[PDB]
């Protein structure tokens, strides 16, 4: 807080004006927080373990009156931790443990219990869990989990216009989505019939619904339409009018009431005719007996007399039928309101096409629709529609679904029942054919409101709830027949079942992925990720552009530019900086109320149906002072679209500038100034900057690059403060201050940093300490940097010189000319770690043999390898040397006549073992580095595995001895404290053995109550340390289980240095790529009058075509950043004194005017400032807020105390010729990543391979590549050309003729080109399988 | 209307939607 | 794998078959004994490819 | 048995232990699509291999770099049987053991091997028969396939990590195979119109187009040479600007007798870079084709007259050299970009502000009602469009001439020497509109609705984009990006069709 | 149209492979079709010299020999 220690050693000079209200947020947040929600306990149905548990349980048997409940669940302690479950290979778990309750009622009960058994705990399942770094373990291999975006459960109302029959007319339906259970689908038609259909099934009409709910006929026209009431009173024809039906019609009559007639025939009635009926009131008027000609009846009609129905309900009246129910004395006849316009006459004419009457006649018909071809039931019909939507198993909206629900459908309760109810259904329906009559909208699927975001915790807990049903199903089927007080609750919940649904995610599941780490930003940019794929979501095929696209509601939530370009572009995304989960599991942003004219720093946080009405200010505004708007009006966005918007009308505003990137965005410096294009490039390769030897620093940066390197686990952060007491490259030993220490145990935060090991992309991962013997340390600093991380900043590469120019063509499309300098200087080098491995299996021949005795093999192959057979660590190797001497019996080679002469003359005994020993491939060449051996219980370990074993054994004693040993002196180190409070003798006590010094006692105090505290904790250590080395003691001389087959394992470890070479691909940070072309002298490099010669030589042609103009400001910000670092560079070699170098950098700090950064004077004139200089001489870190940014201006001031010039461009002369360079060209210092697609794995060429058994084709079995994939695209390519032959060379005796190849050979060494080509073995075996069947297909003629 | 699929109904000799008559 | 037409069977190879790398050197090794057979007498010759 | 022969067609039988429906004989030869064999894809092929490519600017067209180490995995067998045939090696096996060594005569064997034996160069969208092209392999150290600049447009082959597969042509029919249809020299047309696709790309085109352009002033205007030769000369030597306006004596030579070669001499009116250029025009191209700016454009009419007047040969061999020369000035030029050589206009906020008012009124005219809100919305969205009419044809005013410079007197204006400007003149890279993007206002962007918003991004690249104004950029960019990324499938699927029903 | 046209090719193998084989095959099997070959699609799979290009020459000299004496 106001700076750091670690900021003290460097500090990044921030442009940027605007005040950052909100600081950036843990960045893994997301996936942590999840899982923490899943496995806890929480004392209600809240999602958890809990949750799910009260869902399945209690368990009942079959009317048996057996039934188990639920007591309480707790999870173990793991078996083995993170890092030895990470070398063993299983996955990284916790037992879970469950007390469970069974009660059998007495059998024709009142409600009471025989016997009750509770099982203690019962052991069902190891749950894994989640690493602090949020990351799993599944098998040894760390494994990230993505968070799923689908579609909320709920309602959603579509439109489907246009392409549906090509009329137009559009089309109105409604959906109903539940959590689980099937889906019920409302649409209408051209004929306007209101249409349902369960799941995806046929259509059916739709009041078929409404009968199986037991809605006779009468009720469903009494729902969804009004009534107009006809009185026949006196005689002929009155009626009832509500004064507002007369909208949208024209008379069809006179219509006149009360002496006055209102209006005629053939008048429309328009607003004013309406107006006259509502001032006078005017309720019964005269109609003719021809109007109800069309007017459907409501209800039921029947004659009282004779009891013979005159009309059924929904039926249009006739003149003929008003006088047959006239005359029975019907006074009254309810008709339906039908308006062409406003509200619809749709439900009666889908009750024309329904084929049912009755509840039961709808079931049957429904029934028969889902389960099809089988004789109806009533009870089955029954059961299946109670089962379908109104069953609390079968189907759940949980929360999520009923609060969209009810929200969607205008309702007050937020929270309701998980089934459907009538009144439910009933609701949509009216929504729906709300819309249709013009009342009302649609929603659209992209909306973020409709998009729901699941991750780790939510879907852990659907799989644990899967396995507890299928569970159940057991339990009662045991306790159906149970003896009494046999059985208890193990006997019948098992393992298998449960503990496999949880696996089975965790293990394969399209979420569940290797991380990608070759990079920090890879990381976190993992964790924190997004996609709409998987199960319970689309697929590339399946969706189109509308969901791929960039809605309105990503802002603040979805970062725009961070998607992958590809197949599936926008089906990714990437999360916000600011975003955040909502309590139902919407996305949220952060936002800044501005209550009257003033712009308050309360936070509030908006879902994406939250922030739809309310207007939203813009991140870059001016206020000043208090806060006010500056401008009398600003940039505003109120309702899906942008304009400018008054003064004060603004109801919030964005909380920073960066919340609508993501962390990768977040991090190109000048974004505001590239295309989107190349942005999206930038950011997405950003993620595979491969780390580098010497981490650098990007010289040129944003800001965010501190925070990336710390939330992500890479780097070690101080966990207390304190001085560094002891610092090795191997542990760092902190002593704590008393202030941050507990009481007890006093102590000393030991950290032990990761050496050299394999990444999960192969890359080295390996830690460095970055702090000095006695330095004060902080809470929350860096003590020690990971790849890719200089000083706790991040560093994905290394910045240099760059010139834009072209330069002889060798820089042609993207191609790179790199200086000779940088490849001596050894920067772009990169560390790769290999894990080769030898498995020694089982054959019916014989078991294979890891001995150091091979066939056919010389003195200086078997040097490299120990007597045991197993290459020595540390021994340099290259291609082709034997790792591990492996060999295999095969007996009775079956040889030939001249190779049994060959023996003869010889006397060579041929072996009755072949040679399968693991060597090195092809051209990878390196260091082994290290050698594990894994063997099967049981079979003897040999020497080389005993003597690791030895090793490791005394390895564990020295590191817990150290443990041990630091540890005690740091206790009783504070002993000696307490004991010179009350009681001080100073030279005395250090005098006596340390062991002794527990007797001294002290005066009544607390102080005495220390010493004793000290002594418990003191102790148990002592403990404490003999039970830790047992344990681990027994892992390592433990066998390790294996898998069937193999008797042992040998895996060696290589490290690899491949430094750089044309075909490499690199690239910066704003999407401008490159392969490496030629490697050019230092003499032949462009220099400046200075005589320094510039690292690397970019084609500007690349510039303006794809527009990215921030990557010229990188560089000119950046030549303007080395400048003021030469120039200390040069004050420091001058030595001139702490107030010259003091002054000048305070210079460079401020920069003119208005910026947020502050600075010193506080720092330590002498120690402090003198060690903040050394480092700057490299360079001066700037930092550019992304939006925030520096400004040009800004630039060529740096640049003016640069002594460099404005343009920045200069002379340069050609390092061969000498001549200068017409025109200036720009040079400044860029930074640039290293990608990994380096050429040397790509390149691959093959001669002649092994090859397939099925059909006969290339095949690569020994890492010997396959040959290349010759398509039907190329086949077209050759015919295009006249080239026969090249064609049938290429499909026979190149691939698939076993004859051919072998034949065309031996032409090749005899000298002779030829080819014999006979038939490839593809279409001939094409004939036997035709020929298999009943076809007979023949060769014919000559 | 216009574009690459244009050219994909040309080729296919597609009625259009609401010819002319000759 | 990629849901493509890779199935398992397309990727055993054959062990039983003789690579062509190979069977050039077979040719030659017969070349090369009938050379040196030719080196001694007729009787050693067919004593020898008799043996 | 119906499972047996076809699965599918009645229960669909599942194998043992395995969910999945076991596959019937019908599935064997069935598939995606038709049958799997020649169906993409279609066969693997020994004898191949593959890698990143990268530039190898010193390559005449018929050739192109290939990494020691393919090249010997390739030839292997070539190597083997020649080792022998020369007696370097007793036996086969011996011979084996040397190239497994590595021994340091068995380079020298490949280098025979390969001499005159073409391999074919392929990349990844094939749709043209020009995706494959044969050239003569070049040894190089080094893991990359180097490949010559002109071909890289024929093959729509970047330098961002593509990647080449190469094979080699065994049997000699397709040997001269290869030398006679598939060499890169025997193609240089596109088979879809008789223009040539060699023509030079980027910064060769701007090489040339500094090359042959003239400013006002500049050291030795006026004088004379005798020719193309001393015009060099007084260039190299730093005596005289390339391009300055002079009287040099050339000779061209017309065939315009009867298959014969006529000459003529004279004075021409022209600058010093023409001159050193036309050294490269092979005969019967008059002294016209030169004397021009030489823009992309020209400089492919110029091989194409060259084609189709001297014939092939004559046409390749001047295709090289054009090459060659186009980068080597070039360098030599220092064209570089810089953040001063993008111009605004210094009216651009004086036309946004009278475009301003123009909204402001028609907003009050919608106020008052004197105006329809579809009307209303037509015109305001009409003059923001002309507004950025009327910028990017202000910067490009301003741009394109305000070179403004002395010659004797006190001033004259030509065509801008500014950087960026030359490379969107010549045709090398960039356009009118991408330049409008970098000085004047960018556009107005569009909703993915696919309407337009009403309110254009102000602001362009050399200045910044607000957050706003770049969420509204983004809509163009996803609805590019994917297009692309679909459509490239939908090409090849219209192809498919067309190749079928021919 | 294109795909209409493509539909109508006298030699099966070629419409073994990019129709619906089981009709073909079928369809071709109950008339006893007997291709001739004579195509490109055809050719290939069979694995010999393409009718046009380089190959041109070999089918014609072939084309001839046969039917002929
Ligand atoms: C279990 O997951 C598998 C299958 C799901 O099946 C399936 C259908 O559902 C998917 C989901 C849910 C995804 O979220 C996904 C994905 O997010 C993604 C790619 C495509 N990846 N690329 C492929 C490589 N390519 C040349 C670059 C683009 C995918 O295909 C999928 C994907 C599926 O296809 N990509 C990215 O997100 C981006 C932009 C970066 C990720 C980079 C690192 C490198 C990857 O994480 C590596 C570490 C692996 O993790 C994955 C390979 C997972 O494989 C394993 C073994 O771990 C694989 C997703
Ligand atoms: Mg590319």
């Amino acid at each position: 807080m106001v700076y750091s220690y670690t900021e003290k050693k460097r500090i990044r000079k921030d442009f940027g004006k605007r005040p950052q209200v909100l600081d950036v947020p843990y960045l893994l947040s997301i996936q942590l927080d999840s899982f923490q929600k899943f496995i806890e306990q929480d004392p209600e149905g809240q999602y958890g373990l809990e949750a799910a548990f009260r869902s399945v349980f209690p368990i009942q048997s079959y009317s048996g009156n057996s039934e188990l409940q639920y007591v309480s669940y707790r999870l173990g302690e793991p078996v083995f931790d993170v890092q030895e479950c990470q070398i063993r290979g299983v996955t990284y778990s916790a037992p879970l443990r469950v007390k469970l309750r069974l009660v059998i009622y007495e059998r024709e009960a009142p409600e009471g219990t025989v016997k009750d058994i509770k099982e203690q705990e019962v052991y069902m399942g190891e749950i894994p869990l989640m690493t602090d770094n949020g990351t799993f373990v599944i098998n040894g291999t760390e494994r990230v989990i993505v968070s799923q975006l689908h579609r909320s459960p709920g309602v959603f109302f579509d439109s489907d216009k246009g392409k549906t029959h090509s009329s137009g007319k559009v089309l109105y339906n409604a959906r109903i989505i539940p959590y689980r259970g099937s889906w019920l689908d409302f649409e209408f038609d051209p004929k306007d019939n209101l249409f349902v259909r369960i799941d995806r099934r046929r259509k059916l009409p739709a009041t078929i619904i409404l009968r199986a709910l037991n809605y006779t006929t009468e009720q469903i026209l009494d729902l969804f339409f009004e009534k107009v009431i006809f009185e026949i009173r006196d005689n002929k024809l009155q009626m009832e009018l509500v004064p507002e039906r007369l909208r949208g019609e024209t008379a069809s009559f006179d219509i006149e009431a009360n002496g006055k007639v209102y209006v005629e025939k053939g008048r429309r009635i328009t607003a004013r005719h309406i107006r006259q009926l509502e001032k006078d009131d005017v309720k019964l008027i005269e109609v003719p007996v021809e109007y109800i000609a069309g007017k459907v009846v409501a209800k039921d009609y029947i004659d009282e007399s004779t009891g013979e129905l005159i009309c059924a309900a929904n039926m249009e009246l006739s003149l003929d039928l008003l006088a047959k129910l006239s005359q029975s004395g019907h006074k009254r006849i309810e008709t339906l309101f039908t308006n062409d316009l406003d509200h619809g006459p749709y439900i009666s004419e889908t009750l024309r096409v329904d084929p049912t009457n009755d509840r039961l006649s709808a079931l049957v018909e429904i029934y028969r629709m889902m389960r099809p071809g089988e004789p109806p039931t009533r009870e089955a019909a029954e059961s299946l529609f109670e089962n379908l939507f109104f069953s609390e198993d079968r189907y759940d909206l949980s929360a999520v679904g009923r609060m969209k629900f009810n929200r969607s459908l205008l309702r007050e309760e937020i929270e309701g029942s998980g089934i459907l109810s009538k009144d439910d259904i009933i609701d949509v329906m009216k929504k729906l054919i709300d819309i249709r009559n013009g009342k009302g909208e649609v929603d659209d699927i992209d909306h973020l409101g409709n998009r729901r975001i699941r991750s780790v915790g939510e879907m852990a807990e659907n799989q644990f709830r899967v396995g507890l049903v299928r569970v159940e199903r057991a339990v009662k089927e045991r306790l159906s027949l149970g003896d009494l007080d046999t059985l208890m609750p193990q006997d019948m919940i098992n393992a298998k079942p449960i503990s496999a649904a949880v696996k089975e995610f965790f293990g394969s599941s399209q979420l569940s992925q290797f991380m990608d780490q070759n990079n920090p930003l890879s990381e976190i940019t993992h964790k924190r990720r997004i996609s709409a794929l998987g199960p319970g979501g689309l697929t590339r095929e399946r969706a189109g552009f509308e969901v791929r696209d960039v809605h309105p509601t990503h802002y603040g939530r979805v970062c725009p530019i961070e998607t992958p370009e590809g197949p599936n572009i926008g089906l990714i995304n990437s999360l916000s900086v600011y975003a955040q989960t909502n309590e139902y599991g919407f996305l949220e942003t952060p936002y800044r109320k501005v209550t009257d004219g003033v712009v308050t720093d309360e936070i509030h946080y908006l879902s994406a149906i939250e922030e739809g009405n309310y207007v939203i200010a813009q991140a870059n505004s001016n206020l000043d002072e208090e806060g006010h708007f500056v401008e009398d009006l600003v940039t505003c966005r109120s309702k899906g679209e942008s304009s400018l918007f008054s003064r004060d009308q603004v109801d919030y505003m964005d909380v920073s500038t960066q919340q609508v990137v993501s962390v990768g965005a977040s991090l190109i410096p000048f974004l505001e100034h590239d295309d989107a294009n190349r942005a999206l490039m930038g950011a997405n390769m950003q993620r595979q900057a491969v780390p580098t030897l010497r981490a650098d620093k990007p010289l040129v940066g944003t800001g965010m690059e501190r925070a990336v390197a710390v939330d992500s686990g890479v780097t070690a952060v101080a966990k207390r403060g304190g001085v560094v007491q002891y610092v090795d490259a191997s542990r760092i030993v902190i002593k704590v201050n008393e202030d941050e220490m507990y009481p007890g145990e006093a102590g000393i935060d030991i950290y032990n940093l990761t050496k050299y090991t394999r990444s999960n992309q192969n890359t080295c991962i390996n830690q460095m300490p970055c702090v000095s013997l006695g330095e004060p340390v902080e809470r929350g600093d860096v003590l020690a940097d990971g790849p890719s991380t200089d000083l706790g900043e991040l560093a994905l590469g290394q910045n240099m010189r760059v010139a834009f120019m072209p330069w002889n063509g060798y820089n042609f499309e993207d191609s790179i000319l790199v200086s000779e300098r940088v490849v001596q200087e050894d920067r772009f080098t990169t560390i790769h770690i290999q894990e080769l491995a030898c498995v020694s299996r089982d054959t019916k021949l014989g078991p294979e043999e890891i001995t150091a005795d091979i066939p056919n093999v010389g003195e200086a192959a078997l040097s490299k390898l120990d007597e045991s057979g197993i290459v020595y660590i540390g021994a340099e190797v290259t291609g082709g040397d034997i790792l591990v001497g492996k060999v295999t019996p095969k007996g009775e080679t079956q040889l030939t006549p001249e190779e049994k002469l060959l023996r003869a003359i010889f006397g060579e005994k041929a072996s009755d073992v072949k040679d399968s020993s693991l060597r090195v491939p092809n051209g990878v060449s390196g260091t082994v580095i290290d050698v594990q051996v894994f063997t099967r219980d049981g079979v003897e370990k040999d020497k080389r595995a005993l003597e690791i074993e030895e090793m490791q054994l005394k390895q564990a004693k020295k590191d817990l001895s150290e443990e041990l040993q630091i540890l005690e002196a740091g206790l009783f180190s504070r002993i000696r404290a307490v004991l010179v409070a009350g009681g001080v003798e100073a030279e005395k006590l250090d005098k006596l053995p340390r062991d002794r010094w527990l007797e001294l006692g002290l005066t009544d105090e607390e102080k005495q109550n220390q010493l004793e505290q000290l002594a418990e904790q003191y102790d148990e250590l002592k403990h404490e340390f003999e039970k830790k080395l047992e344990a681990k003691r027994r892992k390592i001389t433990q066998g390790d289980d294996l898998a069937p087959g193999v008797l042992k394992i040998v895996k060696v470890y290589l490290a690899v240095k491949r430094r750089i070479q044309p075909g490499d691909k690199m690239a910066g940070r704003h999407g401008n790529k490159g392969v490496i072309s030629k490697i050019n002298p230092i003499e032949d490099m462009p220099y400046d009058e200075n005589g320094t010669p510039v690292d690397i030589v970019l084609n500007p042609l690349g510039v303006p075509s794809r527009m990215n103009i921030g990557q010229i400001l990188e560089t000119h910000l950046g030549m303007a950043a080395k400048g003021i670092g030469d120039k200390i560079n040069a004050m420091l070699k001058q030595q001139q004194e702490v107030a010259k170098l003091r002054e000048f950098i305070q210079r460079a700090y401020d920069l003119g005017a208005d910026v947020r950064q502050k600075v010193d004077l506080s720092t330590f004139s002498d120690e402090e400032v003198m060690r903040l200089a050394e480092n700057l001489r490299k360079g001066m870190p700037i930092a550019t807020p992304v939006f925030d940014g520096a400004k040009e201006a800004e630039i060529k001031e740096l640049l003016k105390l640069g002594d460099l010039p404005t343009s920045g461009q200069i002379r340069l002369y050609d390092g061969r010729t000498g001549e200068q360079f017409e025109r200036p060209v720009t040079v400044g210092y860029m930074y640039m990543l290293k990608l990994n697609h380096l050429v040397d794995d790509k390149m691959h060429a093959r001669s002649t391979g092994s090859y397939s058994l099925v059909t006969q084709q290339p095949l690569g079995g020994k890492a010997q590549f396959g040959g290349q994939r010759f398509g039907e695209m190329e086949v077209w390519a050759l015919e295009a050309y006249g080239a026969a032959y090249t064609l049938q060379e290429m499909l026979t005796v190149k691939s698939d003729d076993v004859n051919g190849r072998t034949k065309m050979y031996k032409n090749i060494v005899d000298g002779n080109h030829q080819m014999e080509p006979g038939m490839p073995e593809s279409f001939n075996v094409l004939l036997k399988e035709i020929r298999s069947l009943g076809i007979n297909i023949e060769l014919e003629d000559e | 209307t216009g574009g690459l699929p244009r050219v994909a109904d040309l080729f296919e000799a597609r009625r259009p939607k609401e010819p002319a008559i000759l | 794998g990629d849901d493509e037409d890779s199935h398992l069977g397309d990727f055993i190879e054959d062990t039983t078959l003789e690579l062509p790398l190979d069977s050039a050197t077979t040719e030659s090794l017969r070349a090369a004994t009938h050379d040196v057979l030719a080196g001694l007498t007729a009787r050693e010759a067919k004593v020898l490819r008799m043996r | 048995v119906d499972a047996l022969l076809d699965n599918g067609r009645r229960g669909r039988a599942i194998t043992g232990s395995n969910k999945r429906p076991l596959k019937s004989l019908a599935d064997m030869i069935k598939g995606k699509q038709g049958r799997f064999r020649q169906n993409l894809l279609g066969k693997r092929v020994d004898y191949s291999g593959r890698s990143v490519i990268t530039v190898g600017p010193y390559l005449r067209l018929h050739q192109c770099g290939l990494p020691k180490k393919m090249a010997l995995e390739l030839f292997k067998p070539f190597i083997y049987g020649k080792l022998e045939l020369r007696g370097l090696a007793t036996t086969i096996k011996a011979a084996k053991k040397m190239v497994e060594r590595e021994e340091a005569v068995v380079w020298d064997i490949l280098d025979e091997v390969i001499r005159e034996h073409p391999v074919l160069l392929n990349r990844a969208p094939t749709l043209h028969r020009l995706g494959i092209q044969a050239f003569e392999p070049v040894l190089i150290e080094g893991k990359a396939i180097q490949l010559h600049p002109l071909v890289c447009a024929a093959y729509n082959a970047d330098f961002d990590g593509d990647q080449m597969a190469v094979h080699v042509p065994l049997t000699l029919e397709a040997q001269l195979e290869a030398r006679a249809l598939m060499m890169s020299t025997n193609n240089i047309l596109s088979p879809a119109n008789g223009e040539p696709i060699i023509v030079p790309s980027q910064d060769v085109v701007l090489g040339l187009y500094y090359m042959t352009r003239d400013c006002v002033n500049a050291k030795g205007e006026g004088m004379v040479l005798t020719g193309p030769k001393e015009a060099e000369r007084l260039y190299r030597s730093g005596l005289a600007s390339l391009h300055a306006r002079v009287k040099v004596r050339i000779t061209e030579y017309e065939k315009d007798a009867n298959g014969e070669l006529v000459a003529k001499t004279s004075l021409k009116d022209t600058t010093v870079g023409r001159a050193i250029l036309w050294m490269i025009v092979p005969k019967g191209l008059p002294y016209s084709i030169v004397n021009q700016a030489l823009g992309k454009k020209a400089i492919s009419k110029m091989l194409n007259t060259c084609y189709r007047i001297l014939g092939l040969k004559p046409t390749v061999i001047f295709a090289d050299q054009i090459m060659y020369t186009g980068f080597a000035y070039a360098a030599r030029s220092g064209a570089s970009v810089g953040i001063d050589d993008m111009v605004i206009p210094e009216k651009k906020h004086e036309i946004i502000s009278e475009a301003e008012a123009e909204v402001a009124e028609i907003q009050e005219q919608f106020q008052s009602g004197l105006v329809t809100a579809g009307e209303r919305y037509n015109k305001v969205i009409d003059i923001w469009a002309a507004a950025n009419d009327r910028v990017s044809k202000a910067m490009m005013d301003n741009l394109q001439t305000e070179t403004v410079i002395n010659r004797d007197g006190q001033e004259e204006k030509q065509v801008s020497f500014n950087s960026i400007y030359m490379m969107a003149d010549s045709g090398a890279r960039g356009s009118a509109a991408q330049i409008r993007q970098l000085a004047g206002m960018r556009g107005l962007m569009a909703k993915p609705d696919g309407s337009i918003i009403e309110t254009p991004i102000t602001a362009n690249f050399r200045e910044g984009l607000n957050v706003l104004q770049y969420f509204i950029s983004t809509h163009g960019a996803r609805k590019g990006l994917a297009d692309t990324a679909l459509k490239t499938a939908n090409s090849g699927y219209l192809t498919r069709r067309l190749v079928d029903v021919a | 149209g294109i795909t209409k046209a493509s539909l109508a090719t006298e030699s099966f193998i070629s419409a073994a492979s990019f129709q619906e084989t089981t009709r073909v095959l079928t369809e071709a099997a109950v008339a006893g079709k007997r291709d001739e070959l004579r195509g490109l699609k055809e050719n290939v799979i069979v694995g010999r010299l393409i009718p046009a290009g380089t190959g041109y020459a070999y089918h014609q000299d072939r084309m001839r020999r046969r039917a002929a004496g």
